[PDB]
RNA sequence: UUGAGGGCUGCAAUUCGUCCUCAUGAAGUCGGAAUCACUAGUAAUCGCGAAUCAGCUAUGUCGCGGUGAAUACGUUCUCG
RNA sequence: UUUGGUGCCCAUGUCGCUGUGGAAACACCUGGUUCCAUUUCGAACCCAGCAGUUAAGCACAGUGGAGCCGAAUGUAGCUGCAGUGAGAAUAGGAAAGCACCAAGC
RNA sequence: CGGUCGCCUCCUAAAAGGUAACGGAGGCGUACAAAGGUACCUUCAGUACGGUUGGAAAUCGUAUGUAGAGUGUAAUGGUGU
């Protein structure tokens, strides 16, 4: 019923990596994760997008 | 009537009413005891009637203790009901009495009055009665 | 780590005595009107 | 409720229970106790529930910091030919002399 | 030093007075605790910072405030909402606080009618309550508008509090 | 006892701040000792503060005066008399007539209605 | 107002006297409808005497004397 | 031989009392510049030393105080009117035990 | 005509499980960069006692207290270092 979807993707190649959730009510702030990237084959910082 | 003023669940199970006795196989407080020779359920109307009759023929010169109590309640759906669509509706509170149990024990008055009161109460209760004399 | 601590003397001129373990850290040898030596329930 | 010693016993018990349960590899645990006068160390291999080696400052030294109390039992370990132990901190923290004995175990090529 | 005089004289005096056959059966004071409690504003009268700052100034230990252990029905106080302060002090700070109390606090009281009759819990604890904020040698008149008192307690390694009464009597206590 | 003083004005009036010592004993002691209280200043020094308080304690203590008046009222009310019952109910004892006057201890004026007539 | 101590009246001051001293200092930082008073020694205001008289917080009354104002254009609306 | 630690077993193991001894050790203890550290402090952890201790904890003997376990008959229950075997109560039990190392044997 | 149409917990429900009604009950279209993971250390609910504001219930101190809080939550089970 609620919409918490946000797409964490890589920055060196602009991937679409992981769909996750984060409450916009507590904070409407970008979260920079660090996860694996295929086209880079290494752990890079992923950023959020709609 | 004489019943708990609260109960968590409106609709309990009917009763596991078979068996002979579960405790109360002996007279405890009184000197003459009533013994049931039939296992069934007794409503509060007859219990109240018997209690009033005993208090009338006895008073406070003696004392009679009741070892049972209408701990249960019963439901009975009204007429013109098609089977199904929910359970019935609560109607009253009832006490299960098993064949071979004690429920009235009386003391502090001569034996003849005890026998007369027990006979009157038994002829008021649906259950067929038996008499017992207390011994130590 | 904490507020700057120090040790300062105390003086009861009414009872005419001086004692010194610690006191106020910004004033020197404060004075009082009565102490435990001039206590109303210990002097005979 | 706490005598500063029985709570140590319970903490050591929970730590060794954690070691026994979470770690399923056959290994002898090096349990070290930091007494207020000296330090003692013992070895306990499960599936036998007996002591394999022990050391302290009574029959080998007098008092404590000295790393010696490691090498000897470390030698005992290589005298047992296992050199694969799990280092129990006991009712203490990995620091000071505890870290000293850990370094003494490391320098002997003990796997932990 | 009050502490030095205590440990050099009173311990031996109590050992001689009360037979122990051991120099460490004498009751010894462990610590002091100070707490106030705040119930004047929902979360901000002066944000409670005035009392914390003056306690920080008077004591050698950093103050800290407790959280709501119990749900409050009279007011909307749940899951924290710090009220009052907590300081548990030992060592030299304890003796400093004691000597301030025995020579400044009680003497600075407007009128006194004795104490130390029943201030016990029956298990070796003693307490003192003070009704004045400006009662200590280290306190500024310019503070929170409402004058606020304090409560402190004293405990030893044992529970025979009669000996605690005797010791405190030997340590400048009204009777 | 030693801290009840207004800031930066005459000591002779500042001393009267205590509940129980007025302008009579204070001025009598002050002019007997000839201290010449300062003008528009909270205090000069504390060289005589302890001495002034010791001399003032000779007269009476305001806090002790509280207890004195309390025990006087208590003893007056304990004994069966018009004074005791009059003071128990907080009514003017000195005999002044009361119809709708003496409205200082009765709180606010409180009435609902009365008897009407046509 | 409350409490204490002195002093007076009268046989007697608790019901209910009064004064003084001492202890305290309620409220109130000009009050809503309504509005009374007087055209110069007037308003306003500062004091004293007589009366009832053993006593009489009557600040009441009858007077005394000192200081000493404002406006008046008007009668249309208020009262007679 | 006991004492110190340890797991094992987690009460017929428990909580309590009466006395015993810590000389070697364990424990308390001595303090806190420093390794480290206090939801806040030598409280706790941690450093380096044993002045004193048997009082505190530790244990050994007794204490059936509390807690706790629980005999048989009979009996509740049931599978074809015989078998099967209960629980509760009851006699009573009840002051842990089993291994390893280490010092004085 | 009325109620329901899906999901999940307990009893019904025959000591594994399975197993009906238009049975008795209940909740659901979640929350969360922390209520996540890991390492560190810490262990009740309560009651009594003693205390200025300050109540039956504010916080602390001393204990007793062995499950009577909590482990987002409707319920179940487990959960006492």
């Amino acid at each position: 019923a609620v919409k918490r979807s946000t797409r964490l993707g890589c920055n060196d190649c602009r991937e679409i990596n992981y769909l996750t959730f984060k409450n916009v009510k507590k904070n409407p702030e970008k979260l920079a994760l660090n996860k694996f990237c295929s086209r880079c084959r290494k752990v890079v910082v992923h950023k959020e997008v709609k | 009537m004489l019943q708990p003023k609260r109960t968590k669940y409106r609709k309990p199970h009917n009763v596991s009413y078979e068996g002979k006795a579960k405790g109360n196989s002996y007279v405890a407080f009184g000197e003459y005891g009533l013994v049931a020779t039939k296992g069934n359920w007794i409503d509060a109307r007859a219990i109240e009637s018997a209690r009033i009759a005993i208090s009338k023929c006895l008073g406070k010169t003696g004392k009679m203790w009741i070892r049972i109590f209408p701990h249960m309640s019963k439901t009975k759906k009204p007429l013109e009901v098609r089977m199904g669509s929910g359970k019935g509706n609560p109607e009253f509170w009832v006490a299960v009495v098993k064949q071979g149990t004690v429920m009235f024990e009386v003391a502090n008055i001569p034996e003849s009055q005890m026998i007369k009161a027990l006979t009157r109460a038994g002829h008021k209760l649906p259950v067929t009665w038996k008499i017992l004399k207390r011994e130590e | 780590f904490h507020f700057p601590s120090q040790s300062v003397s105390f003086k009861c001129a009414s009872c005419s005595n001086s004692f010194t373990i610690e006191s106020t850290l910004k004033q020197k040898e404060i004075t009082i009107d009565i102490c435990g030596k001039c206590h109303p329930f210990y002097i005979g | 409720m706490k005598t500063r010693t029985e709570q140590r016993r319970l903490r050591h018990k929970r730590i060794v229970k954690k070691i026994r349960a979470t770690n399923h590899d056959n290994r002898v645990v090096l349990m070290v106790i930091k007494s207020l006068n000296h330090i003692s160390v013992q070895a306990w291999d499960f599936s036998q529930n007996i002591v394999l080696a022990s050391s302290s400052s009574l029959a080998l030294k007098l008092k404590n910091n000295a790393k010696l109390v490691g090498q000897d039992i470390a030698d005992k370990l290589v005298k047992l030919k296992l050199t694969n132990v799990v280092f129990d901190t006991g009712g203490s923290k990995y620091h000071g002399r505890i870290a000293a004995l850990a370094e003494a175990a490391r320098e002997r090529g003990l796997n932990f | 030093n009050l502490k030095a005089h205590y440990q050099k004289t009173i311990a031996k005096e109590l050992q001689k007075s009360f037979a122990f056959s051991s120099i460490m059966q004498v009751p010894r004071l462990e610590k002091i605790v100070i707490n106030m409690g705040v119930g004047d504003a929902i979360r901000d009268s002066k944000f409670l910072e005035s009392a914390l700052n003056e306690l920080h100034l008077i004591s050698g230990q950093k103050p800290v405030a407790t959280k709501a252990k119990n749900a409050i029905s009279t007011y909307k106080l749940r899951a924290g909402q710090l009220i009052g302060c907590k300081v548990t002090l030992r060592g030299e700070r304890m003796w400093a606080f004691l000597e301030k109390l025995i020579y400044v606090a009680l003497p600075r009281v407007r009128d006194f009618r004795g104490l130390s009759l029943k201030s016990f819990d029956g298990r070796g604890n003693y307490t003192i309550g003070i009704k004045e904020q400006i009662i200590f040698p280290e306190i500024v008149y310019d503070d929170i508008k409402r004058i606020r008192g304090f409560d402190v307690t004293l405990v030893t390694s044992t529970n025979k509090d009669s000996e605690a009464l005797a010791l405190l009597r030997a340590l400048n206590l009204p009777l | 006892l030693g801290i009840d003083i207004p800031n930066q004005k005459r000591i002779e009036i500042a001393l009267t701040y205590i509940f129980g010592i007025g302008l009579s004993r204070s001025q009598a002691i002050l002019k007997q000792a000839n201290i010449n209280p300062d003008k528009r200043v909270k205090d000069l020094t504390e060289e005589e503060f302890v001495a002034i308080r010791n001399v003032a304690s000779a007269y009476k203590i305001e806090g002790d005066l509280r207890r004195e008046i309390a025990l006087n009222i208590k003893h007056l009310s304990e004994i069966g008399a018009w004074r005791g019952l009059r003071h128990r109910k907080n009514l003017p004892v000195r005999g002044q007539r009361t119809r709708t006057n003496a409205r200082t201890r009765k709180g606010p004026r409180k009435t609902v209605a009365n008897k009407k007539i046509e």
